C-alpha cells in the first residue's frame, strides 16, 4: 500500500503529463467569443526537477486539433476546429 | 484462443481514439482482464 | 480532429492527476528539503463550463508514499508521508 | 500462448503498481497492445 521513494521518485520525475488548459490561456487574444469547453486536455511537460536552478520544459512539441463550440452574444453556437500546442518529451534544463 | 485474441487486440486498439500520447483510466481495460481469464482454461 | 463531445466530455471535472509540491499539502513542514520536490496525486481537475460552478471532490481517500526530507543541517532520511486523493468530483456552486 | 497469456494477466493485474485509481500512461498502453499482437501472432 506504501508507494515505495523509487516509484515516487520515478512518477513525479518532468514529464508529459495530461494537463487541463483553459483556452483563453492559448488563445488569449480572443475578445468575441467565449469557449465551451473553457478547458481542454493537452499533454504538457510537468512534475519536478529537485534542483530549485532546473525547470521542466519541452524538448519536442507538435499539436492537436480539437472541435470547441464558440459562443458569442446575440447569436447561434459555432463548433469550430482549433489547434493546441502538445508536448512530447521534456527535460529539467537549468533556468 | 487467436479469434478471441483478435477481438480483444481490437478493443484494446480502439480506447486511444483521437487522445494520442494520452493516459487512459485503469476501468477502460476491466474487459481485458475479465476476457483473458475467460481464455485461461477455455482456450 | 477530436470530436467536441470527446473534448467536452474530457475537460469535465473529474479526477486527474495533478503534480502537487509537498508544501501546498504540509505548508508547516517547510523546515524540510523534500525529494522530490511534488507528488502525483489524484485531485479534481477540469472545468464547469459555468462560472457559478467549481470542481469539488465528493470522495476521498489517502495515499501514503516514502519522501526523502532533509534538514540543511542532518543527513536525507526517508519518511512516510500521507496525501489526500479525490476519487469522485462534482461541478457544485461556489455560493 | 498459455504463458504469454499467463504473463499478460499478471501484467495487467498489476498494472496500477501502488498507483491505485491512477491513469495508465499511453507508453504503458502502447505495451500491452504490444504484447497482446504478440500474443495473437503466438498461439
Amino acid at each position: 500500500e506504501v508507494v515505495k521513494f523509487m516509484d515516487v521518485y520515478q512518477r513525479s520525475y518532468c514529464h508529459p503529463i495530461e494537463t487541463l488548459v483553459d483556452i483563453f490561456q492559448e488563445y488569449p487574444d480572443e475578445i468575441e467569443y467565449i469557449f465551451k469547453p473553457s478547458c481542454v486536455p493537452l499533454m504538457r511537460c510537468g512534475g519536478c526537477c529537485n534542483d530549485e536552478g532546473l525547470e521542466c520544459v519541452p524538448t519536442e512539441e507538435s499539436n492537436i486539433t480539437m472541435q470547441i463550440m464558440r459562443i458569442k452574444p446575440h447569436q447561434g453556437q459555432h463548433i469550430g476546429e482549433m489547434s493546441f500546442l502538445q508536448h512530447n518529451k521534456c527535460e529539467c534544463r537549468p533556468k | 484462443c487467436a479469434a478471441e485474441l483478435a477481438a480483444l487486440e481490437a478493443e484494446l486498439a480502439a480506447l486511444e481514439g483521437p487522445w494520442k500520447g494520452y493516459p487512459i483510466p485503469y476501468g477502460k481495460l476491466q474487459f481485458l482482464i475479465k476476457k483473458l481469464k475467460q481464455l485461461k482454461v477455455a482456450c
